[PDB]
This record gives C-alpha cells, structure tokens and sequence, in this order.
C-alpha cells in the first residue's frame, strides 16, 4: 500500500453488517423518532405500542 | 494431485510475486525516466537484477512441468512463455558472450561518431548529427560523406561482431529447437494447438512476402515518382532508369522517405492540414490534449480514464532541475499503474503521438483482467497497430473540424488530399520494401543462406531489387551496414513494422466498416461511435490471452495478414501516381550505381 498505488490497489476499510434475527428477543433497532408530544386535541397515539 | 494443477498453482504463486516484483521495478524504471540521477540508476539496477533473477528462478522451476500433459491452453501458454531459456540454453560462457557482443555492438551504434576529414577534432554523432544532415542538408556530397564515413568507423567494427553475435543467436536458437534464430524470432507469431487459428513460422515469412509483391505495383509508381522529383531536384546524381542513390532518400538507410516530401510534394503551393496554429490560438496545452483525447475515446465507447494517471503521468516537461527522456511512452506498471511520460507540446505531432500514447495505455488497460503473463499484446505489430490507427483518426479533419480546431471555412481539395496521401505514403510504405529486404536478409544470415564473402555484395543486390536502391559508394564485406541501423546492432526484430503497418491498415478498415463511414479511407473517421469501440475492446481486453490469428479474424474477418486496406487507403493516390508516372519510368535497374559512370 503505497500512496502512488493504483486505484485498484489502494486500501479500503470495508465493514459487514449481517442483522440476524434468531430467537433471542429483538435488541437492536431504529431510534423511532419520538414525535412532538401535543396534547388537549383528538390525536392518534402509540406510546411503546 | 495432477502435473496440471501443480502446474496452474505454481502459475498462480509466480503470477502473485511478479505483479509486486514489476510493479516497483516499473516505479523504478519511472522514477529514473522521470528524474535521471545516480540512485535512480542504482535502484534501477536494484530492481532489474531482482526481477531477472525471480523470472529466471520461475523459468527453472517451470521447465520441469511437462507441456504436453497439459490440456488448459492458458496453462500450456503461460509455462512456454515462462520455460524459454532463450540464450540460457548455451553454455554460461557461450552466453557471456553473446551478451557482451550485443553489448559492444549497440555501444557502437550510439556512439558511432565520424570526423570530417576537414577538421578531425570536430565529429558528429548519428543523433542529432548525422541524421539531421540526411534529413534537412540537401547537399549531394555532405550525404555522401556522412553516410560513407558512418558505414565504414561503424560497419567495419560491427562486422566482426555482428557475424560472432549471428553466429551465437544461430547456435542458441539450434539448442533452442529452431534453425536459426530468424526462425526463433518468427517463433513469435506461430500458434499452435487451435484448429483454423494455428500459424508456423514460414507462414509469416511467406505472408510478408505475398504482401510485399501486392505492395509492389504501388511501390514502383511512388518510386518512379520520388526518383522523377528527384531528377527535378539532382538530376545528374540520380538515373531515371537506375536505383535511388542510398543516402539521398532523406536517412541514413533510405527507410523513411518522407524527409523528400518537401522535394517530392505533389502540390507544394496546397497548404498543409495542421492545427498547430489553432491549438496556440486555444491556449491548448499537454492537459487539454488529454482530456480532448480521453473525450474522443469516451465518445467511441471507451470507458474513462483513471484519475491515479493524472496523478503519476507527467505531461510537460519537468522542469530543468531533473533530466527526464521527454520521448512518449505509455506505461502499464502493473496493480492498476497506468501512466504516460513524454513532455507535451503545442503542435499536431504532439497530439498524435500522445493519442497514440493513451491508445496504447488502453488496449494495456483492456486485457489488464488477464493474469501476469498474458498482460501484452497477442503480438509485437498488436499495440503499435493500435497506436497508429488512433492517431490517423485523431489526424482526421472530421474530428479536427468537430473539435473547433479546424475550422469549418477550412476546404478539403483533391490537391490537399494527394499531398496527405503522398505523405502518408513516404512515411508507411516508404519502409515497407527496407523492412522486408532487411528482415529477408536477416533471416538468409541467420540460416546461413548468405555467406559473408558475399554479406555486403548480397545486401546491397536486395537494396537495388527488393527497395531499388543502389549505394552511393560500393560497400566490401568489411562494411556491416545492416547493422548500421539501430535493430540489427541491438537484436530487434524488425518485421514487427511491417506486422504492425498491415495490422493497424487492417484494423482502420474494420473500423471504418463497423462505423460506415462515407468516403475515402484516408478521410474515414471513428468519432461518436460506439459500435467501433466496442468491437475494438472485444479483443483489445484478450490481449494475448488468445491467439492473435483468433484477434485478427475478429476484427477484419480474415485470420491472415494482407494489404488489401493498404490498398483501399491508397487507392487515390496509386491512381495519381500512376497517371503522373505516364512519362517517369516505372521501376529501378539493379546495374546502375552513382559511383559507376
């Protein structure tokens, strides 16, 4: 690896994300943006489900 | 478990060390060109002797893999590329030899100096010297001179020399399993082992032929015309019935006759096709032309050049600090190393040697996917082939016209057309005969056909007949005059111009059929197609990978070499010449020489 190297040949950093959904409860997940909590007005809700 | 598959894993081990054991003798090889210093030659040295010592180690340790079990064509091909001994087959000292007398001979061809008798302190070398004065200096007797002092302080040393080195190429080819080392050298073109593909090694000597005695009704008239002008211009040096004087043909060797254009124009008062002028007027410079080239090669389908060349490939001249050979050559350094150093300049010359130049880093980039061994081309005449059909198109008016260079008022008239055409003439087929009596020649002394009593008084017989070129000054058997010329002083092949000229002839026509264009071939250009690229690249990607008769076939539909898009290209100017040669005579006489009165 050398900085005159060839496109080709340059490094990468290269990272594999393998998301395994076995039976194990889920853990990891979006952030679920918490929306703006209005309030004394007919609104639909979900609050943890 | 198979001799095959050790074979191929072996492949596989070499393959891997020499793309990193080439890759930095290459960044050797371009920092030394780049900038010419002491550590450059030492670590040029460093690396050259690793590489030698790993290919040879390699060639060893494939020798012992036995080729006919070996069913993979692939396999089979790599191994015999890399099981050629080559000179190694003779003995340690025998080979010592050889090497050291290609040594002293190519010493004395670059520092071949001859003294005027005038003042023997002052002494000229071939370059710049002696080739100007047979280039530019029109004088009769300053030609003579130099060209008669060069052959007899280098052909004399050289003979002795020169026949020790056949002698030794000749024996080392015999141990090689060849006749004679013209027979090793022909080794390069044969194929073997694919049906309808395969080629011998006579087979190129009787395809060189046949296309030379096509070529010859064509030859005649250009050199009845070129001996006509010149008459017009020394008309008591030069015979209308005898052979063209030697060193009156604008070089030292009469291989390029285009230095007589300016004595031979056809229509000297019909302003030449360049656009010098324009790209000063554009402020174009070696990054415009480039990019222009790298745009007109997006246009006919290529893909798009890598940035890393920008960033490693000079352009310009680097400066004045470091010394850098400023002559255009394209470098494929390997792991994806592809750059181009030549020193740019404004002028259409430029221009055409750089697209020549980033045509040849293409087809290296093309077959860039094939293992280490089959990144080349499938032959010597494959990759300049490609490199001058890229810059006859980039020399198009179309293309000219399309860029802005040219400008649209500019009139294209069969006058202007007929010069372009004798030029192109002088420059291609001008050679064409020289190459094939020096390379006939070559391969009759390799095989022993000439004996040396009679080398120079047979030479000479071949210049007169195959070329219609008598010497100026008889020449004995202690002048070596084929060895005056750089190749046979420095063991080169020389047909590969020839192979090369039919093959890009060849390649432009298939070009131009898959592009229907409309008009004369000489007028044909590839601009904004497609199709033509891509056909291109279909082969240009195998490299060597497959036999170049295979290639060939794929590109023009015929697996043998011919000149027939030689012909179509001059089809014009053949007619010109012969109607101008109504009152010149046609041909040569062998007997008539400028020092026989």
């Amino acid at each position: 690896f050398q900085p005159t190297n060839g496109v080709g040949y340059q490094p990468y950093r290269v990272v594999v994300l393998s998301f395994e959904l076995l039976h194990a409860p889920a853990t990891v997940c979006g952030p679920k943006k918490s929306t703006n909590l209005v309030k004394n007005k007919c609104v639909n809700f979900n609050f943890n489900g | 478990s198979t001799i095959e598959e050790q074979a191929k894993t072996f492949l596989d081990k070499f393959n891997h060390e020499a793309e990193d054991l080439f890759y930095q003798s290459s960044l050797a090889s371009w920092n030394y060109n780049t900038n010419i210093t002491e550590e450059n030659v030492q670590n040029m040295n460093n690396a050259g002797d690793k590489w030698s010592a790993f290919l040879k180690e390699q060639s060893t340790l494939a020798q012992m893999y036995p080729l006919q079990e070996i069913q993979n064509l692939t396999v089979k091909l790599q191994l015999q590329a890399l099981q050629q001994n080559g000179s190694s087959v003779l003995s340690e000292d025998k080979s010592k030899r050889l090497n050291t007398i290609l040594n002293t001979m190519s010493t004395i061809y670059s520092t071949g100096k001859v003294c005027n008798p005038d003042n023997p302190q002052e002494c000229l070398l071939l370059e710049p010297g002696l080739n100007e004065i047979m280039a530019n200096s029109l004088d009769y007797n300053e030609r003579l001179w130099a060209w008669e002092s060069w052959r007899s302080e280098v052909g004399k040393q050289l003979r002795p020399l020169y026949e020790e080195y056949v002698v030794l190429k000749n024996e080392m080819a015999r141990a090689n399993h060849y006749e004679d080392y013209g027979d090793y050298w022909r080794g390069d073109y044969e194929v073997n082992g694919v049906d309808g593909y395969d080629y011998s090694r006579g087979q190129l000597i009787e395809d060189v032929e046949h296309t030379f005695e096509e070529i010859k009704p064509l030859y005649e008239h250009l050199h009845a015309y070129v001996r006509a002008k010149l008459m017009n211009a020394y008309p008591s040096y030069i015979s209308p019935i005898g052979c063209l004087p030697a060193h009156l043909l604008g070089d030292m060797w009469g291989r390029f006759w285009t230095n007589l254009y300016s004595l031979t124009v056809p229509f000297g008062q019909k302003p030449n096709i360049d656009v010098t002028d324009a790209m000063v007027d554009q402020a174009w410079d070696a990054q415009r032309i480039f990019k222009e080239a790298e745009k007109f090669f997006v246009s006919v389908g290529l893909p798009n050049m890598t940035q890393g060349f920008w960033e490693n490939s000079m352009l310009t001249d680097p400066g004045n600090v470091q010394k850098a050979v400023c002559h255009p050559t394209a470098w494929d350094l390997g792991k994806g190393d592809f750059r181009i150093l030549m020193c740019t300049k404004v002028t259409m010359d430029d221009f055409l040697t750089a697209h020549h130049e980033m045509g040849h880093i293409q087809y290296d980039m093309a077959y860039a996917a094939q293992p280490f061994l089959l990144r080349n081309g499938a032959n010597e005449g494959f990759h300049e082939a490609v490199g001058e059909i890229m810059s006859l198109s980039a020399a198009t008016p179309k293309h000219l016209k399309s860029i802005g260079l040219l400008s649209p008022d500019f009139q294209e008239d069969n006058e202007t057309e007929i010069n372009f055409l004798l030029k192109q003439a002088l420059t291609i087929v001008g050679t064409l005969p020289f190459t094939y009596m020096l390379e006939k020649w070559r391969w009759m002394v390799f095989k022993g056909e000439i004996p040396k009593d009679q080398w120079m008084k047979k030479w000479w017989e071949m210049k007169r007949e195959i070329v219609g070129v008598v010497e100026p000054v008889p020449h004995d058997e202690t002048y070596c005059d084929p060895a005056s010329l750089f190749h046979v002083s420095n063991d080169y092949s020389f047909i590969r111009y020839y192979t090369r000229t039919l093959y890009q002839f060849q390649f432009q026509e298939a070009l131009c059929q898959a592009a229907k264009h409309e008009g004369p071939l000489h007028k044909c250009d590839i601009s904004n197609s497609t199709e033509a690229g891509q056909k291109l690249f279909n082969m240009l990607r195998l490299g060597k990978s497959e036999p170049w008769t295979l290639a060939l076939e794929n590109v023009v539909g015929a697996k043998n070499m011919n000149v027939r898009p030689l012909l179509n290209y001059f089809e014009p100017l053949f007619t010109w010449l012969k109607d101008q040669n109504k009152n010149s005579f046609v041909g040569w006489s062998t007997d008539w020489s400028p020092y026989a009165d």
